[PDB]
DNA sequence: CGCAGTTGTGCTATGA
DNA sequence: GCACAACTGCG
C-alpha cells in the first residue's frame, strides 16, 4: 500500500514534488531540496549553553582592549584596535548570530543542537588544516572584511532554486535559512581566527569546497522519491518485534486512518 | 526466473526506466500489434506483406500504426473489450499539462 | 489546380550516419521516399521545393535502439484531380471500350459512351482511331476532358472523363 | 460575524446566503472560548490577494487543481473567513530547511 | 511512414461525414481555401495554372542542381530536351511521374516566359476570384464567357459575363507564341 | 521474430476508455457467430464456419489465418460478434444500470430533476463526472413523480410547465440480474397501501436509455460519443478470438478447448432456445425462462462470482473461470502477468559468502555463465575477439551460443554445419557468454529496498554457488544458511549504463534511508578488527610482510 | 496543517519506538500526501486509490476489474503520465532516466 | 512550449540520471557503429569510448527537460556542468 | 431530516 | 477476520 500510494511521486525540474496529476505534494522536496545520502547529523553551536560562553566565543570588539583579536591572531590586529567602521561589521556579524540564536531555539524548541544538514562544515576545516599545515603560533593573513564579507558572498551561492523572481527567490532564501545559521556558527570572526587559525589560502579554499560540497548535496531531478520514501519507511516496519498500541498495529491503525483507534490518550 | 511487482518498485526507486522497459518488454512479453487512428483498437488487418493495412469499420486504409507494447497487455485489452469496455489507444494527445 | 503544399514527413536515421553529412542524408533520404510518391490525400508528390532551405529539426534519439526520428518539414508541388476538373491531355490508348489520355502525372479515360454518338469507334484503323464527321481521335491527339470522377488506386489517381457537353473533345 | 451561545434553529440558517454579496459568518460561543490559531502545531495562515493567487500559480506553472487544499470548514479556514478558490500561503518551521511556504487552495 | 499537414484537427472516434469532392468548389479538407504552413501563420491556398506550375519546378530543379554541384565542391521542343537533362541531373529516374509531367508542362503551357506569367498573375489575381478558378483560367484557353463559365463552372454569378470576357481577351493578348 | 511492417512506428500517449456500441462490434467483427460447435467439419478436422475461424483467428500453428494471412506468432486475434436474441444487462453496469433509472423518469427519459431545483443546479455544477452522477443521484432517487408543472425560479404562485409526462415513478430495487420496481399508484388518493409489482425489462430499461436526452447522461456519469447510457445493456455481442480463449491442441487427433470456448457455446446454445422459442409457438413463460438463461449465461462469461450464490459450475463441479478473475490480482493479467513478469536471461542459485571478492562482484558458475548470453554486436574494435569466442564454441568458458546475422536470422553454434568457418561481417550480433566483469542485477526477496537489488561485477567461478562479499550481506538480507538469490543480464549496451551507472553497490553505500552507510565491516572481520587493534596485540616482521602484501594498494614501503 | 504535524508526530514515534532511524523527507512525504487533498487521505483502497489518477494505474492495486469497468462507463481517458500505465503498456516510463528527451543537434556534430 | 535560451531555470549541472542516459546512448550509438568524436586512444568498449567522449565534451547530444506543465528547456552535453 | 444499526464487500508478505 | 462503506429505518 505504501508504494502502490507513492509510486507516481518524483522531483521535477523545478525543484518540485509531483505525481501523475502534476499535483504538487511539497513545493521543495524534503523542505530543503536536499538528496538524503549528502546529510550528516552536524551541531548547531550558536544554539545552547550560557549567553556568557556564548559572547565568548563569538564576540569581537575591536573598540575595547580586553575583547578585541589579539594581534598574535592576526598581523592587521594592531591596528585594528578602534577601527569603527569595522566594529560597525563585528557589530552586524554578532548581531546576526545573536538573531540566528533566537530562531534556531524557536525551530529547536528543546534546545536539541545535533541535527543532520548537509555539507560536514567540520571535516571541511580538519582537512584545510592538515592541507595547508595549518600554525596554530603565527598570526593571519584574514582581514576581518575578507572573513565576515566572504561568508556573505558564499551564502548568495549556495543554489537550490534557480529562478528569477520573487516567489522562487523567496523560496531558495527559505529552503536555505538552517543551513546558513550552522555556516554562519562555523565561521564567526573569532572562530575562524582563533580556533581554526585558517590564512586567507586556507579560507578561501574552505569556502570553495562549501559551496561545491553544498552544491553537490541537492536532489536530483528525475529522484524516484515515491517508493523511496515508501520503501525507506516499509522497510524497517519489516524488522519490527503508559500502555499505548504501537509498532506494527498502531502503524496499520495510522495509515488505515484508523476511527477507533485502541489506546487513545490526551497528553494535557 | 520472476522480475516481480516487488523488483518493478526497486527498479523505479532506482530511476532505471531503460532497464525496466528491457526486463519487461525485450527479456519477456514484447509484441507487436497493428492499431486504427480513429479508434485505438486492434483491429487492424495487417497483411504486411501486400502492405495491406484495413481497419474495416472505421473504412481506414491511410491512419494506420504500429506499437509495442507487452503480449499480456493486448491479452488484458482484448479481454476488456470481450467484456464490452473499449480501451481505446491514442498516440498522441488532446488534454496537454 | 496544380497545388503547392507545406507537408512533413518523419525519418528515423540508423546511428551509423550520425556523422557530418547527415542533414545532407535526410535530405536526400526525404528525396527518395517523397518524390514521385501518391497519396489519395495529397495526390501525386511530385517536387520538393527549395532544396536548400529544408527545415530538419532535432532528432530525437529512440529509446531502446540508437536511431533517431526527425520530423522533416518541407513544402512540394503535388497534382491532385478532381471530378468536375476540366483537363486538356494527350491521347495514349484507344480501343472499342474508349480512349486514355494523359492528364500530367494521371492517366484519364473517356468511355465509347462519355462520347457523342456522332463520334464512332475505327476498328480498321493503323493505329486504332475514334471517327466523328468532322474530328478524328487516334493517338497523339490533344484533348479537353471533363473529369467525370476519381479513383484513388495504389501509387496513382486514376479518372474516367467526358467530351460529351459543349467546349469539350477534339482542340 | 454571528457568535450564538448554544444553537441556530435551521430556521434562521437558511436566511444566511439570503443578502449577498454581504456574508454571514456562524460561531458557536462554546468552541471560541480557546483561540485555536495559538495553539503549538498550528502554523501561520496568510490570506493571498487575488493578485497574489494569481502570481503563485502563474511562477509554479500551475492549475488551481495542482494545489495542495484547505477544506472550507478547516478551523484556521473559518478563522479568516476563506472563501472558495481564496489561497493560503503557510509558514512552518522546518527540521530541515528552518522555514518552508507551503500553500492551501480553499474548498 | 506517409506524409503528414499543417491541417492539425483530430476526429476522435468520429469516422465520416468524408464530404464528396467537386468543382462546386469543393475541394478536399487538406485543398481548404484557408490554410496553415511551418511557419504557423494562416495563407490562401496556391494554386498553380501549367507554366506558373512548370516554372516553379523547373526553378526548384535548378537551385537544387546548384547545391549538388556546390556540395560537390568538397524553344517548346528544343526546351524538351533540356528539361529531359535536368531530370536526369536532380531527379531520382525512378521519379517517371515528374518526366511526363514536365513533358506535359513543356507542351502545354499557356505563357512561356516568366515575365508573362507574372503579367498573368496580376491580371487574373485582382478578378477576387477563388485560387483554383483564377488557375483554371490561365491554364485552360478559352474565347466565349460561355466557354470560361462553362469549363470553369464555379464562375457563374460570380463575374460579369462581359468583365470576364475581357479578362479571356487580355489572356490571349499575352499567350506566348511558340 | 516478428516480420517488418511499413507502419508508422508509435507510442501509446492516452487510453480513451469507453463503451461497446453494438453498431461497432458488428462492423469489427469478422465473423457471426452462429454455431456452439467448435469445428470438427462435422468430426472432419478443422475449425467450423460457426464458433473458433469462422474468418477468426487460426489454430494448426501451420495453416494462417482466414482474415490477415501471416499466421500464430504475429497474428493478434479477429473478433467475432453474436447477434444476441433479446437484450441482457452486463453483469458489471447493473448496479449503475438500476442507479440511472433512478434518476431519470421511466417513461419519457427525463431527468427527475432539473435546473429548477436549487440542490439540482448546485449538483449540476460539480465538476467531477463521478461526483456529479452521486449528487444526483442522490437528489433524484428521493423523485417519485416526473414533474409536469413545476413552481417558477421566483414566485410558488406562478408555475412553469417545465417538462412533460406525469407517470409517478417505481422503487427500484435489485432481484440478482433481474430489476423490480413497485410504483406508488393513487386509487381514491389512498394508494400504496397495497402497490403494483412488476419487473421491469431489458427491452422497456433500454428504451428508457435510448430516450435518455444528451445533455442530461451528460449531466449523469456518460459521454455521447464513448459511453452512452444504452451501451450498459448488450445487444450485440462480441467473439474474443483464439489467442484469448486458445485451444490446447495435445496430439494429433484431441482438442482441449479454453473454458471461455465452452461458456461461449453456452451463451449461444441459450441464444437460441430464446431464438426460435420466441419466434414459433411461444409459450410466453418459457420466454421469459430461456432469457433469464441467456441473461445468466452472459452474466457468469463476464463475472462469475457474484453475490446470488450460484457458481456456474462446469459439468466437472470446478466453477467456470470468468474473464474477471483473469485479469483479478496478484497473479493474473495485471498485478502478475503485466506489473509483474517472468523473464528471460534470469538465472537462480544458493548464496555463500566469499573474503576474496571486493564488494562490487559476484561469483557466477561456469554453467550459468555458460548458459546466459550478452548480444554484443561486430564493431571493429570487437570484430576478432568475438570471432575467437564464437570459434571457441558454446562448451567452453569464454565462447558464445549464437550468431545473428543482418537478415536477423539466428545461427546455432551448438548445431550448425558452418560454426567452425563463419566469417562474422560488421553488425552482426553475437550473443556471447557472461564474461568477467559484466554489470548484472543481483537481487534477493522480498526486495523492500533501492538496495535489495544492486549492480555486480561478472567474475566466473568454480562450483554451483552465486559468491558474493560478506559486507554486501546486510543490503540484500542474505545470510548462507541455504538461501538462494537471483540474476538478471542487462541485454543492451544502455542497460548496462543504466546498472553500472547508477546500480553499483560502490554507488549504493551510503543509504538515503537512514542518512548513514548500509554497509559495513561485519562477523569474523568485525570480531578480528577488535583482537588486531587492541595496544597488547603486536605483529613480528614475518607475518607483517606477508600483511603488508595482501593489501592489493601498498605502496611497497 | 496541525493534523499533518500530529500525523507525522504519531508515524514518527512508530519508527523511534523498535529504535530505527527514518530521514526526516520519507515520512514527511508520506504524511504530506495524506494531507494535501484536503484532509486525511487513507493509504488504503478507499483512499489514495480514489483520486483522479490513471485508471491503469489505479486498477493495477485493489478494485482491479470494477475500476476498468468504471473507467468504459464514464469514458475515463488515461493520460499515461503515471508509471504503472507505461509499465502496463511497455513503455520507457518517465522516471529517472526517462523524466526527459535526448536529441542530435546537427549544428554540434558537424562542429566536433 | 520552449523556454528561451536566455530564460532557462533548472540546474546548470547535469543530473546523475542525465549523465547515466547520455552516456548509454553514445555507447549503444557508438556499438551500433556510429562516427567517434574523440580520438580512441587504443580504447575498444563503446562505454568507456563514450565516457572519453563527455569528458572531451565531444557529444553532440541535447536533453530536453520537460517541466511539469509540459514546456521544455533544452540543455547541451556542451553546456552542462559534470560535478558528478 | 439525522444518526444508530445493519447489510455488504474487498483485501489478507515473497520467491521454488 | 477485520475495517470500512455503502445502505436503510425509526426517533
Ligand atoms: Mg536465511
Ligand atoms: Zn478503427
Ligand atoms: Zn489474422
Ligand atoms: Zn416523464
Amino acid at each position: 500500500r505504501l508504494v502502490k500510494a507513492l509510486e507516481d511521486i518524483m522531483v521535477h525540474y523545478d525543484n518540485t514534488t509531483r505525481n501523475s496529476l502534476g499535483n504538487v505534494i511539497q513545493f521543495i522536496y524534503g523542505e530543503d531540496g536536499m538528496d538524503a545520502a549528502h546529510i550528516e547529523k552536524q551541531s548547531l553551536d550558536t544554539i545552547g549553553g550560557s549567553d556568557a560562553a556564548f559572547e565568548k566565543r563569538y564576540r569581537v570588539d575591536l573598540l575595547n582592549t580586553d575583547h578585541t583579536l589579539d594581534p598574535s591572531l592576526l598581523e592587521s590586529g594592531s591596528e585594528i584596535l578602534g577601527d569603527l567602521k569595522l566594529q560597525v561589521l563585528l557589530d552586524e556579524e554578532y548581531k546576526q548570530l545573536v538573531k540566528d540564536r533566537k530562531f534556531l531555539r524557536e525551530v529547536f524548541v528543546d534546545g536539541e543542537a545535533n541535527w543532520p544538514l548537509p555539507v560536514n562544515i567540520r571535516r571541511i576545516i580538519q582537512n584545510a588544516q592538515q592541507t595547508f599545515h595549518i600554525d596554530h603560533t603565527k598570526p593571519s593573513d584574514l582581514t576581518i572584511k575578507d572573513i565576515v564579507l566572504g561568508v556573505k558572498d558564499l551564502q548568495e551561492n549556495l543554489l537550490v532554486l534557480r529562478g528569477k523572481n520573487e516567489i522562487i527567490q523567496n523560496a531558495q532564501r527559505d529552503a536555505v535559512t538552517l543551513f546558513c545559521c550552522l555556516l554562519r556558527s562555523r565561521l564567526a570572526t573569532r572562530r575562524v581566527l582563533q580556533e581554526y587559525r585558517l590564512t586567507k589560502q586556507a579560507f578561501d579554499w574552505v569556502l570553495s569546497n562549501i559551496e561545491a560540497q553544498f552544491l553537490r548535496s541537492v536532489v536530483h531531478p528525475g529522484e524516484m522519491v515515491g517508493v523511496l520514501a515508501a520503501q525507506s519507511i516499509g522497510e524497517p516496519a519489516t524488522q519490527m518485534t503508559k500502555k499505548v498500541t504501537s509498532g506494527v498495529p498502531r502503524l496499520k491503525e495510522i495509515l488505515n486512518v484508523a476511527k477507533n483507534m485502541k489506546t487513545p490518550s490526551l497528553t494535557v | 526466473l520472476r522480475f516481480g511487482e516487488m523488483e518493478r518498485d526497486c527498479m523505479i526507486a532506482h530511476g532505471a526506466a531503460s532497464f525496466l522497459k528491457e526486463r519487461l518488454m525485450e527479456a519477456s512479453d514484447a509484441f507487436r500489434v497493428h492499431i486504427c487512428g480513429i479508434c485505438g483498437l486492434m483491429t487492424v488487418i495487417a497483411k504486411l506483406n501486400h502492405n495491406q493495412f484495413e481497419c474495416k469499420g472505421c473504412d481506414n486504409k491511410i491512419d494506420i500504426y504500429q506499437i509495442h507494447i507487452p503480449y499480456a497487455a493486448k491479452l488484458l485489452f482484448q479481454e476488456l473489450m470481450a467484456m464490452n469496455i473499449t480501451p481505446r489507444l491514442y498516440t498522441d494527445r488532446s488534454r496537454d499539462f | 489546380m496544380f497545388f503547392i503544399k507545406d507537408l512533413s514527413l518523419n525519418i528515423t536515421l540508423h546511428p551509423s550516419f550520425f556523422g557530418p553529412r547527415m542533414k545532407q542524408y535526410l535530405k536526400t533520404k526525404l528525396l527518395e521516399e517523397v518524390e514521385g510518391s501518391c497519396t489519395g490525400k495529397f495526390g501525386y508528390i511530385l517536387c520538393v521545393l527549395d532544396y536548400d532551405n529544408i527545415d530538419i529539426q532535432r532528432g530525437r534519439i529512440l529509446p531502446t535502439d540508437g536511431s533517431a526520428e526527425f520530423n522533416v518539414k518541407y513544402r512540394a508541388v503535388v497534382f491532385k484531380p478532381f471530378k468536375g476538373e476540366v483537363v486538356d491531355g494527350t491521347v495514349v490508348s484507344c480501343s472499342q471500350h474508349g480512349f486514355e489520355v494523359q492528364v500530367g502525372p494521371m492517366k484519364v479515360f473517356v468511355t465509347k459512351h462519355l462520347m457523342p454518338q456522332d463520334l464512332t469507334f475505327n476498328a480498321g484503323s493503323n493505329p486504332p482511331s475514334y471517327q466523328s464527321s468532322e474530328d478524328v481521335i487516334t493517338i497523339k491527339s490533344r484533348i479537353r476532358v471533363k473529369i467525370e470522377g476519381c479513383i484513388s488506386q495504389v501509387s496513382s489517381i486514376h479518372a474516367i472523363g467526358s467530351i460529351k457537353e459543349d467546349y469539350l473533345g477534339a482542340i | 460575524i454571528f457568535v450564538y451561545q448554544n444553537n441556530i434553529t435551521p430556521s434562521a440558517m437558511k436566511l444566511v446566503p439570503s443578502i449577498p454579496p454581504a456574508t454571514i459568518e456562524t460561531f458557536n460561543e462554546a468552541a471560541l472560548v480557546v483561540n485555536i490559531t495559538h495553539h503549538e502545531l498550528v502554523p501561520k495562515h496568510i490570506r493571498l490577494s487575488s493578485d497574489e493567487k494569481r502570481e503563485l500559480l502563474k511562477r509554479y506553472r500551475l492549475k488551481e487543481s495542482q494545489l495542495p487544499r484547505i477544506q472550507r470548514a478547516d478551523p484556521v479556514a473559518l478563522y479568516l473567513g476563506l472563501k472558495r478558490g481564496e489561497v493560503v500561503k503557510i509558514i512552518r518551521k522546518s527540521e530541515t530547511s528552518g522555514r518552508y511556504a507551503s500553500y492551501r487552495i480553499c474548498m | 511512414v506517409s506524409t503528414s499537414t499543417f491541417q492539425t484537427r483530430r476526429r476522435r472516434l468520429k469516422k465520416v461525414e468524408e464530404e464528396e469532392n467537386a468543382a462546386t468548389l469543393q475541394l478536399g479538407q487538406e485543398f481548404q481555401l484557408k490554410q496553415i504552413n511551418h511557419q504557423g501563420e494562416e495563407e490562401e491556398l496556391i494554386a498553380l495554372n501549367l507554366s506558373e506550375a512548370r516554372l516553379v519546378i523547373k526553378e526548384a530543379l535548378v537551385e537544387r542542381r546548384r547545391a549538388f554541384k556546390r556540395s560537390q565542391k568538397k524553344t517548346r521542343e528544343k526546351e524538351l530536351e533540356s528539361i529531359d537533362v535536368l531530370l536526369e541531373q536532380t531527379t531520382g529516374g525512378n521519379n517517371k511521374d515528374l518526366k511526363n509531367t514536365m513533358q506535359y508542362l513543356t507542351n502545354f503551357s499557356r505563357f512561356r516566359d516568366q515575365e508573362t506569367v507574372g503579367a498573368v498573375i496580376q491580371l487574373l489575381k485582382s478578378t477576387g476570384l477563388h485560387p483554383f478558378e483564377v488557375a483554371q483560367l490561365g491554364s485552360l484557353a478559352c474565347d466565349t464567357a460561355d466557354e470560361a463559365k462553362t469549363l470553369i463552372p464555379s464562375l457563374n454569378n460570380k463575374i460579369s459575363d462581359d468583365e470576364l470576357e475581357r479578362i479571356l481577351k487580355e489572356l490571349s493578348n499575352l499567350e506566348t507564341l511558340y | 521474430g516478428q516480420q517488418y511492417s511499413s507502419a508508422p512506428l508509435r507510442t501509446v500517449k492516452e487510453v480513451q476508455f469507453g463503451l461497446f456500441s453494438p453498431e461497432e462490434v458488428r462492423a469489427i467483427s469478422v465473423a457471426k457467430i452462429r454455431f456452439p460447435e467448435t469445428m470438427d467439419e462435422t468430426q472432419t478436422r478443422a475449425k467450423i464456419g460457426g464458433l473458433n475461424d469462422p474468418r477468426l483467428g487460426s489454430i494448426d500453428r501451420n495453416l494462417k489465418c482466414q482474415t490477415c494471412q501471416e499466421g500464430m506468432n504475429e497474428c493478434p486475434g479477429h473478433f467475432g460478434h453474436i447477434d444476441l436474441a433479446k437484450p441482457v444487462f452486463h453483469v458489471g453496469f447493473i448496479a449503475k444500470i438500476k442507479k440511472v433509472c433512478e434518476c431519470v423518469c421511466m417513461h419519457c427519459g427525463k431527468l427527475l430533476l432539473d435546473e429548477h431545483n436549487e440542490l439540482m443546479r448546485q449538483a449540476l455544477a460539480i465538476k467531477d463526472s463521478k461526483k456529479r452522477f452521486a449528487a444526483i443521484w442522490t437528489l433524484c432517487k428521493t423523485k417519485m413523480v416526473c414533474e409536469t408543472d413545476v413552481p417558477s425560479e421566483d414566485d410558488p404562485t406562478q408555475l412553469v410547465s417545465r417538462g412533460g409526462c406525469g407517470n409517478t415513478q417505481p422503487t427500484i430495487r435489485k432481484d440478482g440480474l433481474k430489476l423490480v420496481g413497485s410504483w406508488k399508484k393513487d386509487r381514491a388518493t389512498g394508494d400504496a397501501d397495497e402497490p403494483e409489482l412488476r419487473v421491469l425489462s431489458t427491452e422497456e430499461i433500454l428504451n428508457i436509455f435510448k430516450h435518455i436526452s444528451v445533455k442530461d447522461f451528460t449531466s449523469l456519469g456518460f459521454n455521447e460519443v464513448f459511453s452512452r447510457p444504452e451501451w450498459m445493456i448488450l445487444t450485440c455481442l462480441p467473439v474474443p478470438p483464439p489467442p484469448v480463449r486458445p485451444s490446447i491442441s495435445f496430439n494429433e487427433s484431441q482438442r482441449g478447448e479454453d473454458d471461455l470456448t465452452f461458456k461461449l457455446a453456452d451463451i449461444l446454445k441459450a441464444n437460441i432456445s430464446l431464438e426460435t422459442l420466441e419466434h414459433n409457438g411461444a409459450p410466453h413463460h418459457a420466454i421469459e425462462e430461456a432469457e433469464s438463461l441467456l441473461q445468466f449465461h452472459v452474466a457468469t462469461y463476464m463475472d462469475n462470482d457474484i453475490a446470488g450464490q450460484p457458481q456456474a459450475l462446469q459439468k466437472s463441479g470446478r466453477p467456470v473461470k470468468s474473464i474477471r478473475a483473469r485479469l483479478k490480482g496478484k497473479e493474473g493479467r495485471i498485478r502478475g502477468n503485466l506489473m509483474g513478469k517472468r523473464v528471460d536471461f534470469s538465472a537462480r542459485t544458493v548464496i555463500s559468502g566469499d573474503p576474496n571478492l571486493e564488494l562490487d562482484q559476484v561469483g557466477v558458475p561456469k554453467s550459468i555463465a555458460k548458459t546466459l548470453t550478452y548480444p554484443e554486436v561486430v564493431t571493429p574494435y570487437n570484430i576478432d575477439r568475438l570471432t575467437q569466442l564464437v570459434r571457441n564454441g558454446p562448451n567452453e568458458h569464454p565462447g558464445a551460443k549464437y550468431v545473428i546475422r543482418d537478415s536477423g536470422d539466428r545461427i546455432d553454434l551448438r548445431y550448425s554445419k558452418r560454426a567452425g568457418d563463419i566469417q562474422l561481417q560488421y553488425g552482426w550480433k553475437v550473443e556471447r557468454h557472461i564474461m568477467d566483469n559484466d554489470p548484472v542485477l543481483f537481487n534477493r526477496q522480498p526486495s523492500l529496498h533501492k538496495m535489495s537489488m544492486m549492480a555486480h561485477r561478472v567474475k566466473v567461478i568454480p562450483y554451483s554457488t552465486f559468491r558474493l562479499n560478506l559486507s554486501v550481506t546486510s543490503p540484500y538480507n542474505a545470510d548462507f544458511d541455504g538461501d538462494e538469490m537471483n540474476l538478471h543480464v542487462p541485454q543492451s549496451e544502455e542497460t548496462r549504463a543504466e546498472l553500472s551507472q547508477l546500480c553499483a553497490v560502490p554507488l549504493q553505500i551510503v543509504s538515503p534511508q537512514s542518512n548513514k552507510p548500509c554497509m559495513g565491516i561485519v562477523q569474523d572481520t568485525l570480531c578480528g578488527i577488535r583482537k588486531l587493534t587492541l595496544r597488547d596485540t603486536f605483529i613480528e616482521l614475518d607475518q607483517v610482510l606477508n600483511m603488508l602484501y595482501w593489501v592489493p594498494d601498498w605502496d611497497g614501503v | 496543517e496541525a493534523g499533518r504535524a500530529a500525523l507525522y508526530k504519531e508515524v514518527y514515534n512508530v519508527i523511534a519506538s523498535d529504535g530505527s532511524y527514518v530521514n526526516y523527507r520519507h515520512m514527511a512525504l508520506l504524511v504530506d500526501v495524506m494531507t494535501t487533498q484536503g484532509g486525511l487521505t487513507s493509504v488504503t483502497r478507499h483512499g489514495f486509490n480514489r483520486s483522479n489518477t490513471g485508471a491503469l494505474m489505479r486498477c493495477s492495486f485493489e478494485e482491479t476489474v470494477e475500476i476498468l469497468f468504471e473507467a468504459g462507463a464514464s469514458a475515463e481517458l488515461d493520460d499515461c503520465r503515471g508509471v504503472s500505465e507505461n509499465v502496463i503498456l511497455g513503455q520507457m516510463a518517465p522516471i529517472g532516466t526517462g523524466a526527459f528527451d535526448v536529441m542530435i543537434d546537427e549544428e554540434s556534430l558537424v562542429k566536433y | 512550449k520552449a523556454i528561451p535560451k536566455d530564460q532557462r531555470a533548472t540546474t546548470p549541472y547535469m543530473t546523475k540520471y542525465e549523465r547515466a542516459r547520455i552516456l548509454g546512448t553514445r555507447a549503444l550509438q557508438i556499438s551500433m557503429n556510429a562516427p567517434v568524436f574523440v580520438d580512441l586512444e587504443g580504447e575498444t568498449d563503446p562505454l568507456r569510448i563514450a565516457m572519453k567522449e563527455l569528458a572531451e565534451k565531444k557529444i553532440p547530444l541535447v536533453i530536453r527537460r520537460y517541466l511539469p506543465d509540459g514546456s521544455f528547456e533544452d540543455w547541451s552535453v556542451e553546456e552542462l556542468i559534470v560535478d558528478l
